[PDB]
C-alpha cells in the first residue's frame, strides 16, 4: 500500500499572497495524483487531476507540479474564496490512499463584531425552557471572549458558543452564543445582557427587559 | 447535467447492516467506474470502495479497514451504485459520498451515524427581537436532536437575504442555530425549514410588523 | 469523453517515467482502427495487416500465436497474456505489452535493462485508468 504524507497542516495567508502544499507517497505514484478543495458543510471538488491538468471550472491560479514520490500544489495570487483544506489521492494502486489536509486560512485586516442579542421564543417558553441567544456576526480574528450576565451577575455555566468558517468574500468569522435556562429560571429576574471583548476599546453590548418591555 | 444523489444514511445501532444507493444521471453511466468515499465527523477523507465497468468484469476493491464487511455493486440498467454495510463499528460513523473514477464529480452526501443512543426529533423555536427593538436580523434555534445533520433552509419574500448557519454542538443531543439578515425594504415573511433525516419536515413563521 | 489532457503528456508523463530505476524503449497510444493518437520518438511505424492481426487475437485469444506478434517489421513471440485485454510478446531480452482499451490500444516496447513485469505495470495501468473513463 501507498501511504501519503501531506504538508504543512495549517497555513495562513494575507490575499494576493503565494501558498504551495506539497504532498508526498511512499512510493511512485508516476504522476497519478489528484488534488481536491473542501469547505465546510460541503462535498470536495476537484481542482487539479493528474499532476498538472486543471478540471473544468478551476482558476488558473491553480499550478500543479511534482514527479516520482513528491508533488506539490502552487496558488498564486490567493483570494479571499480560497479557505478550506486541499486534500492529494493517488490512483497508481488501491488503495487509492488520501492525504491529512491542509487548512488554509485567509490573513486579513482586523474587523470588530456586531453582536444583536435575542429573547426566548414563545414556543420555548410555554415548553418550559428559555434561551436567550446572542449573534456576532462580523469579525476577525476568531478569538473572542463573551460574558453572559444576568442582572449584572456573570453567568457561565450552560452558554454555548458556535464558531463558523471564514467567509468567502469577507473572510470574516461569526460566532452565536446561546444561554439557556428554565422557565422558572428566567421568569424571577429581568435584565439580561450579552458582552463580548475583541480589540478590546470596550465590549460591545445588548440587553432586554424580560417582559418589563419585551 | 451530471448529478449524483446519494441517499439510505441514517442512525444505527452497533453490528447492524445499511444499504447506502447513488443515483447517477447526465453521463453514460457504464462507462465509468465508480468510487464510496467517507469523511468522519471532524476528520478527513478516507477511500473505501471501487467498482469496475463491464470491461473488466466490474471487479471491486476495498480498503482493509471495511474489507470484509462491506459491499460494492452497481445496476448499469438503472445507473445505480450501492454500498452494503454489515457489522457497523462506532468507526464507520462518517458521510458518504459516491465519486466517479478520479474524482472529477462527487455527490451531496448521505450522513451515517452508528451509535447506541435513539434518535431524537429536533425543536424549532423562532427567535425575534424584543418589542420596539426590530432589527433586520431574525433567526431560529434548533436545539435537542440526535443524530443529524439537520438542513436549515430559509424561504422569505425579500430580497439581499443573507444566511448564516452554525456548526452543530454537542453529542447525543445535538442543537444548532441558524441567522438570516435581510437589507433593503422590509418584507413580511421569514419562514426557516429544518429537515432531519428520518422524514422529519416542520417550518417555524416569523412574521413582521 | 475527456479532451483537456493531450496524448503526448500521457505517453510522455505516465508511460516513459522511470520506474524502478528503468525507462520503457519505446510507446505509444493507438487506435483500434490503427490511428496513433501519441507516440514517443523511437515507436515503430505499424503496418495495418499487424494491427488487424493483434485485434483478431483480442477477438480470439490464441490466433496470433502461430504468426507471432509483428510490430514494425520486428517479430516478438506471443508470451501469455489475459484474454481479450493484454497481447504480450518477448524478443530475446526485450519485449512489449499491448494492453486493450474500449477505443484504444496501449503498447510498451521494452528492452534490457528491464523486467516484463515492469513494462506490464505501467503499460497496463494507464490501459485501465482510461478504461474507467470510457477511452
Ligand atoms: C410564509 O412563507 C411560508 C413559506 O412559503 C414559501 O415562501 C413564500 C415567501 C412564498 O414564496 C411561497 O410561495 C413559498 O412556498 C408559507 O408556508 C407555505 O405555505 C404553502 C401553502 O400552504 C405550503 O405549500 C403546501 O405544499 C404542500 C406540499 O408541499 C401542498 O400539499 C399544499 O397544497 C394543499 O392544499 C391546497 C389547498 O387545499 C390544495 O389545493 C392542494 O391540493 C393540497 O391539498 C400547499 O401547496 C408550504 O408547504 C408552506 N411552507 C413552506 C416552507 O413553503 C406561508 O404560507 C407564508 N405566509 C404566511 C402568512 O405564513
Amino acid at each position: 500500500d501507498i501511504q501519503m504524507t501531506q504538508s504543512p497542516a495549517s497555513l495562513s495567508a494575507s490575499v494576493g499572497e503565494t501558498v504551495t502544499i506539497t504532498c508526498r507517497a511512499s512510493g511512485n505514484i508516476h504522476n497519478y495524483l489528484a488534488w481536491f478543495q473542501q469547505k465546510q458543510g460541503k462535498s470536495p471538488q476537484l481542482l487539479v487531476y493528474n499532476a498538472k491538468t486543471l478540471a473544468d471550472g478551476v482558476p488558473s491560479r491553480f499550478s500543479g507540479s511534482g514527479s516520482g514520490t513528491q508533488y506539490s500544489l502552487k496558488i498564486n495570487s490567493l483570494q479571499p474564496e480560497d479557505f478550506g483544506s486541499y486534500y492529494c489521492q493517488h490512483f497508481w494502486s488501491t488503495p487509492y490512499t488520501f492525504g491529512g489536509g491542509t487548512k488554509l486560512e485567509i490573513k486579513r485586516a482586523d474587523a470588530a463584531p456586531t453582536v444583536s442579542i435575542f429573547p426566548p421564543s414563545s414556543e420555548q417558553l410555554t415548553s418550559g425552557g428559555a434561551s436567550v441567544v446572542c449573534f456576532l456576526n462580523n469579525f476577525y480574528p476568531k478569538d473572542i471572549n463573551v460574558k453572559w450576565k444576568i442582572d449584572g451577575s456573570e453567568r457561565q455555566n450552560g452558554v454555548l458558543n458556535s464558531w463558523t468558517d471564514q467567509d468567502s468574500k469577507d473572510s470574516t468569522y461569526s460566532m452565536s452564543s446561546t444561554l439557556t435556562l428554565t422557565k422558572d429560571e428566567y421568569e424571577r429576574h429581568n435584565s439580561y445582557t450579552c458582552e463580548a471583548t475583541h480589540k478590546t476599546s470596550t465590549s460591545p453590548i445588548v440587553k432586554s427587559f424580560n417582559r418589563n418591555e419585551c | 447535467e451530471v448529478q449524483l444523489v446519494e441517499s439510505g444514511g441514517g442512525l444505527v445501532q452497533p453490528k447492524g447492516s445499511l444499504k447506502l444507493s447513488c443515483a447517477a444521471s447526465g453521463f453514460t453511466f457504464n462507462t465509468y467506474a465508480m468510487n464510496w468515499v467517507r469523511q468522519a465527523p471532524g476528520k478527513g477523507l478516507e477511500w473505501v470502495a471501487r467498482i469496475r465497468t463491464k470491461t473488466n468484469n466490474y471487479v471491486t476493491y476495498y480498503a482493509d479497514s471495511v474489507k470484509d464487511r462491506f459491499t460494492i455493486s452497481r445496476d448499469d440498467s438503472q445507473s445505480m451504485l450501492y454500498l452494503q454495510m454489515n457489522n457497523l463499528k462506532t468507526e464507520d460513523t462518517a458521510m458518504y459520498y459516491c465519486v466517479r473514477h478520479v474524482g472529477d464529480y462527487w455527490g451531496q452526501g448521505t450522513s451515517v451515524t452508528v451509535s447506541s443512543a435513539s434518535i431524537r426529533n429536533p425543536q424549532l423555536y423562532p427567535l425575534k427581537p424584543c418589542k420596539g427593538t426590530a432589527s433586520m436580523t431574525l433567526g431560529c434555534l434548533v436545539k435537542d436532536y440526535f443524530p443529524g445533520p439537520v438542513t436549515v433552509t430559509w424561504y422569505s419574500d425579500s430580497l439581499n437575504m443573507s444566511t448564516v448557519n452554525f456548526p452543530a454542538l454537542g453529542s447525543e443531543l445535538k442543537v444548532t442555530t441558524s441567522q438570516v439578515t435581510s437589507w433593503g425594504k422590509s418584507a413580511k415573511n421569514f419562514t426557516c425549514h429544518v429537515t432531519h433525516p428520518p422524514s422529519f419536515n416542520e417550518s417555524r413563521t416569523i412574521l413582521v410588523r | 469523453d475527456d479532451d483537456k489532457m493531450s496524448w503526448q503528456a500521457y505517453v510522455d508523463d505516465h508511460l516513459m517515467c522511470e520506474i524502478e530505476g528503468n525507462h520503457l524503449s519505446a510507446a505509444a497510444i493507438i487506435g483500434q482502427d490503427g490511428s496513433v493518437w501519441a507516440q514517443s520518438a523511437n515507436f515503430p511505424q505499424f503496418k495495418s495487416e499487424e494491427i488487424t492481426g493483434i485485434m483478431s487475437d483480442f477477438h480470439e485469444p490464441g490466433t496470433l500465436a502461430p504468426t507471432g506478434l509483428y510490430i514494425g517489421g520486428t517479430k516478438y513471440m506471443v508470451i501469455q497474456g489475459e484474454p481479450g485485454a493484454v497481447i504480450r510478446g518477448k524478443k530475446g531480452p526485450g519485449g512489449v505489452t499491448v494492453k486493450k482499451t474500449n477505443q484504444a490500444l496501449i503498447i510498451g516496447i521494452y528492452d534490457e535493462p528491464m523486467t516484463p513485469g515492469q513494462c506490464n505495470m505501467i503499460v497496463e495501468r494507464l490501459g485501465d485508468y482510461l478504461i474507467d473513463q470510457g477511452y
